[PDB]
């Protein structure tokens, strides 16, 4: 399908 | 797995600078920084660069798709628009760099679900006479994607409702008879 990140996650890999 | 792989994006994306020297060419002021493809790769970029707030009056950061220059006149950009945040002076301290993550995290994040395929990048410009934010898609004559983006892009920012932004042509901001673009769309 298509890579979606939401906020949250893209957050808790910095 | 997820112990060790990086975690793939949708896109490639690549990182410009420029900074608007007027006694150098454009070209030699524009600026590759780097291209990545995993979340992780996103974010040592990211904190290894100045804020936006930190950068000079007259430099702009730009995140396009790879194969998109950050040039409205690219293929890509000719017959779209952009989205666009206007910032005052006080807005650089409180809004400019929380905005602009945001906005990278929407296009890296392909935050506009089917219509994400319509962006090509987003640009900050650091200006002395207002900071703005703009996120760039392709074509202004797909109404259903440049309004669910912008729709989308304004809950994400958390402007209220009073607060109206206005999606602008290129080819309209290039070729205007007067001071104001006028919009193709608003949110």
């Amino acid at each position: 399908t298509r890579i979606i990140y939401d906020r949250k996650f893209l957050m808790e890999c910095r | 797995p997820e112990h060790y792989i990086k975690h793939p994006l949708q896109n490639r994306w690549a990182l410009w600078f420029f900074k608007n020297d007027k006694s150098k060419t454009w070209q030699a002021n524009l600026r590759l920084i780097s291209k990545f493809d995993t979340v992780e790769d996103f974010w040592a970029l990211y904190n290894h660069i100045q804020l936006s707030s930190n950068l000079m009056p007259g430099c702009d950061y730009s995140l396009f798709k790879d194969g998109i220059e950050p040039m409205w006149e690219d293929e890509k950009n000719k017959r779209g628009g952009r989205w666009l945040i206007t910032l005052n002076k006080q807005q650089r301290r409180s809004d400019l760099d929380r905005f602009w993550l945001e906005t990278l995290l929407c296009l890296i994040g392909e935050s506009f679900d089917d219509y994400s395929d319509d962006v090509c990048g987003a640009v900050v410009n650091v200006r002395a006479k207002g900071d703005k934010i703009a996120i760039w898609t392709t074509e202004c004559e797909n109404r259903e994607a440049v309004t669910h983006i912008g729709r989308v892009y304004k809950e994400r920012l958390g402007l209220p409702p009073k607060i109206v932004i206005g999606y602008q042509s290129h080819a309209d901001t290039a070729t205007k008879s007067g001071s104001t673009t006028k919009n193709r769309f608003v949110v």
